[PDB]
């Protein structure tokens, strides 16, 4: 089995910590959802390759530019998390994430991931979002994005209810091996 | 990590290790507070058990086995003893913040309703002053390692060896030598979010509530005075390459 590295980034509400939990324990928390995530790595099997998939998140690094480009060496895969319930979290991508990742991790796969999509049909985030002129990102919007950066794909996936996150992360194993 | 913590810390929550009659004398919110505390000490204890890996299993065991030029093993590990002992000493007064708090008569039962005094303690002072010169230069010289690790895996065959043999078990699968590395690094980031989250479900008593968002702003003052020491150090970097900074 070869050794391939992941990393998550995206801002502080995009959901990149949930994700990794959720795929890592293939189960959403009954008891406790946990605060953080120290790192895990997954045996994942895409197209008849075996691969150790190390998997990093960089929540609590957001604020400290010479602490967080220590997670980037030898990365093999990005995945560049937004949340759909959050605009927001999506303007920030282009010219904030996407550059510093470019610099770090130069020709290094990035997948653009939309998380939280269960929130898009969600009557209290639409409510939310309309008192500041909002609503849930579109999947064109996504798409959009993810070819504007450069992205390799676009995804998108809800961590509460599982639907997606095993797709993504076997995507990135194939993205990794490229 | 000894038995005895480690099965105080088994369970995936403070919910789950505490026996189910103690769980039912507790409120919701006392619940939460305790999850994230156990949290806290939990990872503590993972984090200082990643120490005792890098300097018992990985820098001793090289001295020991292997014939590497001198000061090479230093590259691969620094500030590991520093960094062991800052954070064995945290980890004893958690525990003995917990053990202290246990009811007669059982090994699980306990709430810990005071822990702001302690977490102001460790983030001020001299042990805050220590904390901040040990990742400043653990932080600037991570780069430096990883570099050393690669070169040395893949020229030197009994090197190759040595770590094959001591990684192989499955319960060494997260904690390679550059792995150890970022765990150590990320460690320091993960403080705020769970004193935040604690600080979240300490409304119930004022001084607590005050004492956690003392120790909160703190331990950002750290890491920003960490944040902005930090300076990578390369092998071979020429003065003329540092100074045009
Ligand atoms: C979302 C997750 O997985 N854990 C979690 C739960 C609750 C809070 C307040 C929090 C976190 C993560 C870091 C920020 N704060
Ligand atoms: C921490 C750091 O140096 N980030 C970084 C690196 C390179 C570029 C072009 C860039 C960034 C940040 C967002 C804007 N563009």
């Amino acid at each position: 089995a070869i050794r391939k590295k992941l990393v998550i980034v995206g801002d502080g509400a995009c959901g990149k910590t949930c994700l990794l939990i959720v795929f890592s324990k293939d189960q959403f928390p009954e008891v406790y959802v946990p605060t953080v995530f120290e790192n895990y790595v997954a045996d994942i099997e895409v197209d008849g390759k075996q691969v150790e998939l190390a998997l990093w998140d960089t929540a609590g690094q957001e604020d400290y530019d010479r602490l967080r480009p220590l997670s980037y060496p030898d990365t093999d895969v990005i995945l560049m998390c937004f949340s759909i319930d959050s605009p927001d979290s999506l303007e920030n991508i282009p010219e904030k994430w996407t550059p510093e990742v470019k610099h770090f991790c130069p020709n290094v796969p990035i997948i653009l991931v939309g998380n939280k999509k269960d929130l898009r049909n969600d009557e209290h985030t639409r409510r939310e979002l309309a008192k500041m002129k909002q609503e849930p990102v579109k999947p064109e919007e996504g798409r959009d994005m993810a070819n504007r950066i450069g992205a390799f794909g676009y995804m998108e996936c809800s961590a509460k209810t599982k639907d997606g996150v095993r797709e993504v992360f076997e995507m990135a194993t194939r993205a990794a091996l490229q | 990590s000894m038995e005895m913590d480690e099965k105080d810390f088994a369970a995936d929550s403070w919910s789950l290790a505490v026996d189910s009659s103690f769980l039912q004398q507790h409120k919701k919110e006392v619940m939460k507070q305790q999850d994230v505390i156990y949290e806290l000490i939990q990872t503590e204890l993972h984090h200082v058990r990643t120490l005792k890996i890098m300097t018992r299993l990985f820098r001793t065991g090289m001295l020991e086995e292997l014939h590497l030029e001198p000061g090479v093993v230093q590259g691969l590990f620094p500030c590991v003893d520093e960094l062991s002992d800052i954070h064995t000493r945290f980890l004893s007064q958690l525990l003995e913040r917990r053990r202290q708090a246990l009811c007669p008569g059982s090994t699980r039962n306990f709430v810990i309703h005071r822990l702001g005094d302690l977490l102001i303690s460790q983030f001020s002072g001299p042990s805050a002053e220590q904390m901040c010169k040990t990742y400043s230069e653990f932080c600037s010289r991570h780069s430096k390692a990883l570099k050393l690790y690669k070169e040395l895996y893949a020229r030197d065959k009994r090197f190759q060896q040595f770590i094959r043999k001591v990684t192989r078990p499955a319960v060494l699968k997260r904690h390679g030598v550059q792995e150890c590395i970022l765990l150590v690094t990320q460690r320091i980031t993960k403080y705020p979010l769970l004193i935040s989250r604690i600080l979240q479900h300490s409304h119930g008593i004022e001084e607590e509530r005050q004492d956690l968002t003392t120790a909160l702003g703190l331990v950002k003052e750290l890491l920003s005075n960490v944040d902005e020491g930090i300076y990578q150090l390369e092998k071979g970097a020429r003065l003329q390459e540092i100074y045009n900074r």
